[PDB]
């Protein structure tokens, strides 16, 4: 038998890093603003088609929103946020993918920033 | 020949790549991956690269736990 | 066999039971109508070479049914490199004086080509080992054929996972480990010479021979099997050899 | 970017950074907060590793921090989708799809064979019994 070396064990669902998300859009509906996170596709395929991170984690995944004199955070079980905003003010946004149950690598890098 | 060392898992959104050292000098590599009770599957056959995409094997069941092994072959 | 299950009648059709002067000697594996592969160490204390019997289609030693077939063993071939009292080259090729009749309860296990066995069968995780051996390290032997599923390990892992022991035999290239180190399942004394059969895409093949091990199912240890892949060429040539005067034949290896 | 007479223009992240390219001070210089600035600067100044279109054979690139991810078409794999799955029909790869024996042949397609007692089917990879009791099969279960 040839010389070889074993790798550490690897459990995808628990260790794979969460990718950088991107804010798909944001609009005002009166005094509130909606922030939509783009579906983050993965390498997992479900019969000719890449599944989104939510398709894979479902409830195991949440998205956090940073908006703004500190910061204001918001969290969602979907890919959308509906926040309260002061009229006449322009806010900026940044989202982060999160899997709360994880102790390490529980969060992805922040998405690019977008402002009204 | 020398055994590969520093095997590291590089994975983001399930695109999973195993990396290792060192640069191959008069030797090639072949990777095998398996689940605790499953058979060993070979990948990146006699490659001279120091990494191996194992994405197509882990996405078969992301909740399973896999173990990989890096063989060193002379020539 | 320790921690296994009874092999349903007819489901271990290639299993052979060897007898010397009527008493249980070892297990064996039928590979065609006239040849049986077993372990060399099984014949270390044999004195009556003409009283060797191979029984095919056996299941329950406490009773006889019309499926059992017995054949006198005409020749016992072992590698000249094998040293009695030791563990290396623990293999034996047996020639039956008359072929057995293949039936629903008597079927040979396929002897594979060397390459196919080294690059394909060697990586199939589980394989089955069987016999009428001891049910517990020091216990009694089994009356009904026992079979067990065991996972194979590359030698490096076997060594790193086994509890260091004083003057334990070396695990050569002519051997390989399989089993569990948690003291729950393993082949055992009396199972020696029996098959380690690997299932692959609809066909079973002979990959190992029950050979030795630290006690039976001992924590920190794995069962050790003769690596059949290393003797494919040796076995084929000899099966084409002409019979000789004496029973025992110490044939050169390679 | 600033060129006298576009200075008069009041601060603008759009202008500014999206627009033209800006410096950390310039984001400074709009966000005020340290914190908030870095947050923005984290991605903004990381670069688009996908600009070099690294994903081959019709693959799709997705930027990440200091890296990227390639989404390959079904017939490819590898960090950059360079590996053609169709060029992997060798015996070491799952026995070359052979049911029993496999033989590699450089310059030509690998070939499959069978143990005595069996014969290769027209599909070039399957083996079927040629006798009543072939080796390696269990009658009471067949
Ligand atoms: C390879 C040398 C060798 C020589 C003699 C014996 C030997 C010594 C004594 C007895 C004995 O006390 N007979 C009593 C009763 C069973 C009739 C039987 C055997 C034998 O050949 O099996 C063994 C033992 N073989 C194995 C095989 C597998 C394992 C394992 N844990 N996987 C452990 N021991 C090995
Ligand atoms: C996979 C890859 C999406 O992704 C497209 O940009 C590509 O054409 C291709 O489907
Ligand atoms: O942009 C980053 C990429 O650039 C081109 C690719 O071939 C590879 O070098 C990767 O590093
Ligand atoms: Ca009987
Ligand atoms: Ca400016
Ligand atoms: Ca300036
Ligand atoms: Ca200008
Ligand atoms: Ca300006
Ligand atoms: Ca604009
Ligand atoms: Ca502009
Ligand atoms: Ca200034
Ligand atoms: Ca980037």
């Amino acid at each position: 038998e040839p010389l070889y070396e074993n790798s550490p064990e690897f459990t995808p669902y628990l260790e794979t890093n969460l990718g950088q998300p991107t804010i798909q859009s944001f609009e005002q509906v009166g005094t509130k603003v909606n922030v939509t996170v783009e579906d983050e596709r993965t390498l997992v395929r479900r019969n000719n088609t890449f599944l989104s991170l939510r398709d894979v984690f479902g409830k195991d995944l949440i998205y956090t929103l940073y908006y703004w004199s500190g910061k204001k955070t918001a969290k969602t079980n979907t890919n959308e946020f509906l926040i309260d905003v002061d009229k006449g003010e322009n806010y900026c946004f940044s989202v982060q993918a999160v899997i709360p149950s994880r102790t390490v690598n529980r969060k992805s890098t922040d998405s690019p920033v977008e402002c009204m | 020949t020398v055994a590969a060392y520093n095997l590291t898992w590089k994975s983001t959104n399930f695109k999973t790549i195993l990396e290792w050292e060192p640069k191959p000098v008069n030797q090639v590599y072949t990777v095998q991956i398996s689940t605790k009770s499953g058979d060993w599957k070979s990948k990146c056959f006699y490659t001279t690269d120091t990494e191996c995409d194992l994405t197509d094997e882990i996405v078969k069941d992301v909740k399973q736990t896999y173990l990989a092994r890096v063989f060193s072959y002379p020539a | 066999i320790v921690g296994g299950k009874v092999c349903p009648k007819g489901e271990c059709p290639w299993q052979v039971l060897l007898l010397v002067n009527g008493a249980q000697l070892c297990g064996g594996t039928l590979i065609n109508t006239i040849w049986v592969v077993s372990a060399a160490h099984c014949f270390d204390k044999i004195k009556n070479w003409r009283n060797l019997i191979a029984v095919l289609g056996e299941h329950d030693l406490s009773e006889h049914d019309g499926d059992e077939q017995s054949r006198r063993v005409a020749q016992v071939i072992i590698p000249s490199t094998y040293v009695p009292g030791t563990t290396n080259h623990d293999i034996a090729l047996l020639r039956l004086h008359q072929p057995v009749v293949l039936t629903d309860h008597v079927v040979p296990l396929c002897l594979p080509e060397r390459t196919f066995s080294e690059r394909t069968l060697a990586f199939v995780r589980f394989s089955l080992v069987s016999g009428w051996g001891q049910l517990l390290d020091r216990g009694a032997t089994a009356l009904e054929l026992m079979v067990l599923n065991v996972p194979r390990l590359m030698t490096q892992d076997c060594l790193q996972q086994s509890r260091k022991v004083g003057d334990s035999p070396n695990i050569t290239e002519y051997m390989f480990c399989a089993g569990y180190s948690d003291g729950s399942k393993d082949s055992c004394k009396g199972d020696s010479g029996g098959p380690h059969a690997t299932h692959y895409r609809g066909t079973w093949y002979l990959t190992g021979i029950v050979s030795w091990g630290q006690g039976c199912a001992t924590v920190g240890h794995f069962g050790v099997y003769t690596r059949v892949s290393q003797y494919i060429e040796w076995l084929q040539k000899l099966m084409r050899s002409e019979p000789r005067p004496g029973v025992l034949l110490r044939a050169p290896f390679p | 970017a600033n060129a006298f007479l576009e200075e008069l223009r009041p601060g603008s992240l759009e202008r500014e950074c999206k627009e033209e390219q800006c410096s950390f001070e310039e984001a400074r210089e709009i966000f005020k907060d340290a914190e908030r600035t870095k947050l923005f600067w984290i991605s903004y100044s990381d670069g688009d590793q996908c600009a070099s279109s690294p994903c081959q054979n019709g693959g799709s690139c997705k930027d990440q921090l200091q890296s990227y991810i390639c989404f390959c078409l079904p017939a490819f794999e590898g960090r950059n989708c360079e590996t053609h799955k169709d060029d992997q029909l060798i015996c070491v790869n799952e026995n070359g799809g052979c049911e029993q024996y496999c033989s590699d042949h450089t310059g030509t397609k690998r070939s499959c064979r069978c143990h005595e007692g069996y014969s290769l089917l027209a599909d070039g990879v399957s083996c079927t019994p040629t006798v009543e009791y072939p080796c390696g099969k269990i009658p009471i279960l067949e």
